[PDB]
């Protein structure tokens, strides 16, 4: 009944439902067939289906074609931006507080009541993080109140930008909203509140956008070439020489001098005065936006060997033994630090173990080194030494037989 | 009057002239100062104590122009014994090269050894060439560094080339590792020559891993005898094929890469879908490193078992392997038609560095 919804409907049940079903309506119109099939494959099979979007990226291109559960994930990807967002919207949905990286429990089932304790804690593991939102999801539309499921003591309320796809659909009697996750989080403020004489936390969210072109190497090599094209020569006569230095095939000489430190150690000018430009060679054009690189890691950056007991993943006393040492901390590492724009699996690290998903922030140091011809075919970042990670979450999927780490984290720096 | 191939590896050198069927220099590639100045070759080795080696190459790419310098000049002079200006001259180069290292390669060849002519050809095109091909994947295997090179037409597809840093000079360390935890114990730079030996010798990959294991551990029928250079005897076991093994299980030194079979098909798959019927029954091995006995028959195990079980597989491997980087540099550089394809130095001291970049 209103002629154009607000942006957040607030408590206010009966105006979203009754504005979502007339939206429903219409844009189930606008679905193709296949469209409407992802659609009805969803309904009946969502957990699945969404667990599958989580962490889709990450395989081998052609382990990723090869999928059949990728037919249907491309295509309820393409019904959900079918219809782009008029102007934001606030949506409502639960979280469980294990996806903040809080791994302890605000309060059990039975309470009806949250301890002022467990409650500062949480606002302290969630402050300035951002938080890496992946894979398909139901969201409402209005605040739960009376008569809404309630299933978690969290509940988040988030401010979609302008431009979101957002699939509204009836399933059998009520409505109900899709979207794609696709952005990172900020939790500006939480509250507490209270519904139907409960006490839940009410986190207020917003989406720090990034560009991430995950599997999409194509995409990610266009924009990247776009950007340090013109820097392939810019750089100038006396870096252009130090450049060629680590994309020089050999890596494991200019890292392995990093690591047990060189610098104020073990001093060498023979490398040194390459460094001093090999980094303003990444300092000549810093990253032009906030952008989603992929690292592959080795047990050694995060005290272990390959042999290690701890790094059994397919054991999850080691899983909760690896966040407990690194969720929440901030890493720094002493080498240039080597990524692609692309989550995909490759030969030159097929067996690793540990993924690093590292959000920068537009203006840092850093290059599309993948740029240059000849050298070209690997979509490569690099960041400069020195730099701090901020891990803010530990995720886990099966690759194969093998159980693998995705690290959500910030550069600092 | 006749032409000259010479075939830059980071271990060794393989140098000879045109048309004839195997290089005549073959030699390290090394170069000596000390602490009067300069020292290339073997007159290195046996100096060693007064001088500190380096290797001019680095996984297959130049990386001191200095010591290569010296390198290709010993070569002309120490070792094949003509004059950089009577002959001209064909080069070889790792896939993936850069362009500037194509171009110092031209300088240096033109404007300081002063030749007639010139060339540079990707390896691993040539040595598929002297296996009559023109279109299939190359695993060319070397003292430092192997890859994957899929090319058709004549042409190396650099997209899909698969590069992994791990060679026959970390496979001597790696047989060093277990010889010594076994009670031997391999220690200098001169003792390595030694075990760098038995590999060569008594190394083989095996058909199925497990079930060598097992006979290993069951019997005494694989267990080979050394004979050091003076007297004492040396017995070796399941070490005699758990060092190849590598190259399929790189973990085996702590590697994370996929192994040998692993980055062919990743290799194969990068490619038109058109062409991979043609890779997989082109898979030419090439490279003192792929040696190995049971190597073809292993890679040919592994691969079946990743393609389509409609691919037809074939897994190339002459004995004249070892050396056929340069034996398709010596067919192609005695090739009548070929001729008329040099860069001369006329071509050069006009037009600029930038001449080399000869995509056909
Ligand atoms: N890893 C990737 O995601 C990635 C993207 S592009 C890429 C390219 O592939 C090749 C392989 O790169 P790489 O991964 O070896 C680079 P790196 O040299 O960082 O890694 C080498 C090895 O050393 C260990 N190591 C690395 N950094 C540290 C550290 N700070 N402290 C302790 N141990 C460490 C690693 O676990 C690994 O075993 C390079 O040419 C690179 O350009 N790798
Ligand atoms: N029968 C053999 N079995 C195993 N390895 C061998 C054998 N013969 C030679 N090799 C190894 O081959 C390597 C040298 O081969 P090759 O000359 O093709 O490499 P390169 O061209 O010197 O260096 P690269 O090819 O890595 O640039 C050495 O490590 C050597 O020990
Ligand atoms: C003519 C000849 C060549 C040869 O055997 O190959 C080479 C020779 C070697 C250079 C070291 C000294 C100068 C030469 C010793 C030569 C002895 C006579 C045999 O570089 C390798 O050692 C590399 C390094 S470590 C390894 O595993 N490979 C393999
Ligand atoms: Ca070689």
């Amino acid at each position: 009944a209103f002629i154009e919804r607000p942006e957040d409907f607030l408590k206010d049940k009966e105006n979203a439902i009754q504005w979502e079903k007339k939206e429903a309506e219409r844009v189930e119109k606008n679905l193709d067939t296949l469209e409407k099939e992802a659609l009805e494959l969803y309904k009946k099979d969502s957990e699945q289906i969404s667990n599958y979007s989580q962490t889709r990226q990450y395989f081998y291109d052609y382990q990723i074609e090869s999928n059949p559960r990728e037919k249907e994930y491309k295509n309820l990807r393409n019904a959900i931006s079918k219809n782009k967002i008029d102007k934001p919207i606030n949506v409502y949905y639960f979280e469980s507080p294990e996806k903040f990286a809080f791994n302890k429990e605000i309060r059990t089932e039975n309470q009806n009541e949250i301890s002022l304790e467990k409650f500062n804690e949480l606002k302290e593991t969630i402050q300035d993080k951002l938080f890496k939102q992946d894979g398909f999801k139901d969201v409402s539309l209005y605040e739960p109140g009376n008569g809404d499921e309630k299933p978690t003591p969290l509940l988040i309320h988030l401010k979609l930008p302008k431009n979101t796809g957002m699939l509204p659909y009836i399933n059998s009697n009520d409505v109900k909203t899709l979207i794609e996750q696709d952005y990172s989080i900020k939790i500006d403020k939480i509250v507490r509140i209270v519904i139907e004489g409960k006490q839940y936390i009410k986190a207020e969210a917003s989406i720090v956008n990034s560009l991430d072109f995950k599997d999409d190497v194509s995409k990610g090599d266009l924009w990247g070439k776009e950007n340090y094209s013109d820097w392939s020569n810019k750089l100038t006569p006396n870096e252009l020489a130090d450049v060629n230095d680590y994309m020089r095939g050999g890596y494991t000489a200019i890292n392995n001098y990093l690591i047990s430190n060189g610098p104020l150690n073990n001093p060498n000018p023979e490398l040194d005065s390459k460094v001093n430009n090999i980094e303003n060679a990444l300092k000549l054009t810093p990253i032009p936006s906030n952008l989603i690189v992929y690292r592959r890691s080795g047990p050694q950056e995060f005290g272990l060997t390959l042999t290690s007991p701890e790094y059994d993943f397919n054991k999850i006393e080691n899983i909760d033994a690896f966040k407990e040492k690194w969720e929440g901390k901030v890493i720094t590492y002493p080498n240039f630090i080597s990524t692609s724009i692309g989550s995909v699996n490759m030969s030159a690290f097929a067996k690793r173990k540990i993924i690093l998903r590292i959000n920068i922030p537009k203006d840092s140091p850093g290059a599309y080194l993948s740029a240059i011809p000849g050298y070209a075919g690997e979509y490569e970042v690099l960041l400069n030494h020195g730099s701090k990670f901020k891990i803010n979450k530990v995720d886990s999927y099966k690759d194969g037989t093998v159980t693998k780490l995705i690290l959500d984290a910030t550069l600092i720096n | 009057t006749t032409a000259l191939v010479c075939d830059n590896g980071s271990g060794l050198v393989k140098a000879g002239f045109a048309g004839d069927d195997a290089p005549r220099a073959v030699f390290p590639s090394i170069v000596g100062r000390p602490r009067k100045d300069s020292y290339v070759g073997d007159e290195a080795q046996s100096k060693r104590g007064i001088l500190t080696l380096k290797y001019p190459i680095e996984h297959g790419i130049i990386t001191n122009w200095d010591d290569m310098e010296k390198i290709w000049h010993h070569t002309f002079y120490n070792e094949l014994r003509v004059a950089p200006e009577e002959h001209p001259t064909l080069l070889t180069e790792a896939p993936l090269n850069p362009k500037a290292n194509r171009e110092k390669m031209t300088q240096i060849m033109f404007e300081t050894f002063n030749v007639p002519a010139m060339y540079v050809a990707i390896q691993a095109v040539l040595s598929l060439y002297a296996s009559g091909r023109t279109t299939g994947i190359v695993l060319d295997s070397g003292d430092g560094v192997t890859h994957n090179v899929p090319i058709y037409e004549g042409y190396a597809l650099p997209h899909a080339i698969m590069r992994l840093d791990l060679a026959g000079r970390d496979l001597t360390d790696y047989l060093m590792k277990i010889l010594t935890e076994r009670g031997y114990s391999f220690v200098t730079t001169a003792e390595r020559e030694i075990v760098r030996d038995i590999k060569e010798k008594l190394c083989y990959v095996a058909l199925d891993f497990e079930n060598e294991m097992a006979t290993a551990a069951s019997s005494s029928s694989l267990e080979k005898s050394y004979e050091l250079p003076d007297g004492q005897v040396i017995t070796i076991g399941n070490e005699r094929f758990r060092c190849p093994e590598t190259l399929f299980q790189p973990s085996f030194i702590g590697m994370e890469s996929a192994g040998i079979h692993e980055t062919t098909y990743n290799s194969i798959m990068k490619c038109d879908i058109d062409i991979r019927k043609d890779l997989y029954a082109n898979n030419v091995m090439s490279g003192g490193t792929t040696m190995y006995p049971g190597i073809a028959d292993r890679m040919q195990k592994e691969i079946t078992a990743l393609a389509p079980s409609t691919m037809k597989i074939k897994i190339i491997a002459p004995p004249e392997r070892k050396y056929s980087v340069w034996i398709g540099g010596s067919i192609l550089a005695s090739l009548s038609t070929f001729q008329q394809m040099w860069i001369t130095k006329q071509e050069y001291d006009e037009a600029g560095p930038s001449i080399v970049h000869r995509k056909c």
